[PDB]
């Protein structure tokens, strides 16, 4: 699943860079002050050892 | 290609050439011999009013 949601998120990336143009792009400042930074995932697993990730044939012994 | 784009716009043509210390000319001059030849009072006569 993920990779085919990916790989269409590829494609369609491969074409917006396509339509990039140098000559026009323009900057604003508004960038530094109206809008957010960049945020990268971080997302931290813990509690790996709940009764919910217990896996079902202990489950069963259980 | 936008950051050169955005600092193109501060620049210009800087005029720089390179050559040699010394150029001859394409011609050197002519050792010209010496001839002796009398004075002569008519050279002058072709230029302005002149007598004859």
């Amino acid at each position: 699943f993920r990779v085919n949601s990916l790989q269409e998120r590829v494609d369609r990336l491969s074409v917006s860079v396509t339509q990039l143009d140098p000559k026009e792009e323009e900057l604003s400042l508004q960038d530094i002050t109206m809008r957010k930074a960049f945020r990268s995932s971080t997302i931290q697993d813990q509690q790996l050892f709940d009764r919910k990730t217990l896996p079902i044939p202990l489950q069963e012994t259980y | 290609k936008v950051a050169r784009r955005e600092i193109g716009i501060l620049t210009t043509n800087k005029n720089t050439s390179r050559t040699h210390k010394i150029i001859a000319p394409a011609n050197l001059e002519r050792p010209v011999r010496y001839i002796r030849k009398p004075i002569d009072y008519t050279i002058l006569d072709d230029i302005g009013h002149g007598v004859k």
